[PDB]
C-alpha cells in the first residue's frame, strides 16, 4: 500500500543556530 | 621478520580523526579559563572560537 508524504521528513540540517532567515 | 629493509618492517599507525563541529566540546586543549565580563568591549575565545 502505498499514502503521500505531504512536507514530512525534513530535519534540522547542522548544529548551528539561526533566526528570522531563509537558508539554502 | 628483524632482517626486513626499512619498507619491509612494521609500523604502527594512530590516525586522529577530530569531530570538529558547530557542535558542543567533549575533547579540548590545556588551556586555562578566567571569568566572564558583560556590557564591555572583550578580547575572547569559547572553545577555540576567538
Ligand atoms: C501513490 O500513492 C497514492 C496515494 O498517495 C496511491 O493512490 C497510488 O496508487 C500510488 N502510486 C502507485 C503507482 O501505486
Amino acid at each position: 500500500a502505498y499514502t503521500n508524504s505531504f512536507t514530512r521528513g525534513v530535519y534540522y540540517p547542522d548544529k548551528v543556530f539561526r533566526s528570522s532567515v531563509l537558508h539554502s | 621478520q628483524p632482517t626486513n629493509g626499512v619498507g619491509y618492517q612494521p609500523y604502527r599507525v594512530v590516525v586522529l580523526s577530530f569531530e570538529l563541529l558547530h557542535a558542543p566540546a567533549t575533547v579540548c586543549g590545556p588551556k586555562k579559563s578566567t571569568n566572564l565580563v558583560k556590557n564591555k568591549c572583550v578580547n575572547f575565545n569559547f572553545n577555540g572560537l576567538t
